């Protein structure tokens, strides 16, 4: 069984309000990763375990390159464990924010192995549901990796539905915000407003009163720079539109609706997959604790430490399982 | 820029 102390504890990563992740050293290979430590006592008051469990067992099977692949899932007496491949990129919420925005070329390219990564996880009836900036990193050279999948749901094919009132408020699918059950085609309105930012440099809709906010998903009409180009406009009206129905994606076909639009013209889907283009940004890491594409807000901060308690989900390795 | 959001459920 795996324990805390297998571990150097190196880097404030990121810091959430149910734990924090860390950059972390295996003591036994010095291979160096990322570890998210979940506190079991705020989990079990909010009643998120299914969840949490969820995250776990998703990443136990799954197997993409643009997914982040988990190395290890244990559990203490009072905390969750998830240690994963660490993304020396950082955030696209990170680059963006520095930059501003992307080229079409560059959101492209970011898009492309996105929507690669969406098709594998529908093609297993899995839908994602909290796609955004912040869940979206780079690795060393340069390709996305999907990370936190806390808000998964399984066993979703074709035109199954979910009752879940989950996401993230900026992000979520107008269909979200109704009565009753949506379906799968919430994750391509989650590609359609991270494409939007990328290209457009802000969110389509914002306020920070989430009535407001809830409204101009609802109703708002998305505009667009003058200077975009048709398809780029095209692919995020697509994406965008309100009625899930008619949303690029949402048909029965699923991610080959989107891999078919015209703005993905120039873009071989199998040369994507096999990670043959090649990333307009390079990570200039320059050794293995570097942590420069991450906040100084979280990196700066020093690690402190704050019966059948057990998870039936977790105790997972990948090189037994 | 805009704030850090926050995943939320149910
Ligand atoms: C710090 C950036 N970061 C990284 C990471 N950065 O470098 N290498 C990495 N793998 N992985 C993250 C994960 C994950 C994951 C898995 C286990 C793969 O699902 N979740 C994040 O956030 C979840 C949530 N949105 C807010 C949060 C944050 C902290 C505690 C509790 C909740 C952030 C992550």
């Amino acid at each position: 069984k795996v324990t805390m102390n297998d571990f150097d504890y190196l880097k404030l990563l990121g810091k959430g309000t149910f734990g924090k992740v860390i950059l972390v050293r295996e003591k036994a290979t010095g291979r160096y990763y990322a570890m998210k430590i979940l506190r079991k006592e705020v989990i079990i008051a909010k009643d998120e375990v299914a969840h949490t469990v969820t995250e776990s067992r998703v990443l136990q099977n799954t197997r993409h390159p643009f997914l982040t692949a988990l190395k290890y899932a244990f559990q203490t007496h009072d905390r969750l464990c998830f240690v994963m491949e660490y993304a020396n990129g950082g955030e696209l919420f990170f680059h963006l924010s520095r930059e501003r925005v992307f080229t079409e070329e560059r959101a492209r390219f970011y898009g492309a192995e996105i929507v690669s990564a969406l098709e594998y996880l529908h093609s297993r009836d899995v839908v994602y549901r909290d796609i955004k900036l912040e869940n979206l990193m780079l690795d060393k050279d340069g390709h996305i990796k999907i990370t936190d999948f806390g808000l998964c749901k399984e066993g979703i094919s074709d035109g199954a539905t979910m009752k879940t009132f989950c996401g993230t408020p900026e992000y979520l699918a107008p269909e979200v915000l109704e009565d009753n059950d949506y379906g799968r085609a919430v994750d391509w309105w989650g590609l359609g407003v991270v494409m939007y930012e990328m290209m457009c440099g802000r969110l389509p809709f914002y306020n920070q009163d989430h009535e407001r906010l809830f409204e101009l998903i609802l109703m708002e009409e998305i505009r667009f720079p003058r200077t975009l180009s048709p398809e780029a406009k095209s692919l995020l009206a697509g994406l965008l539109k309100k009625d899930p129905k008619q949303r690029l994606g949402g048909g029965p076909s699923d991610a080959k609706e989107v891999m078919e639009h015209r703005f993905f013209l120039s873009i071989n889907w199998q040369d994507v997959v096999q990670k043959k283009l090649l990333p307009p940004f390079k990570p200039q890491v320059t050794s293995e604790v570097d942590t420069r594409y991450f906040d100084d807000e979280f990196t700066a901060q020093s690690i402190t430490i704050t019966q059948r308690t057990h998870f039936p989900q977790f105790d997972y390795s990948a090189s037994i399982r | 820029g805009r704030p850090r959001t926050t995943s939320f459920a149910e």
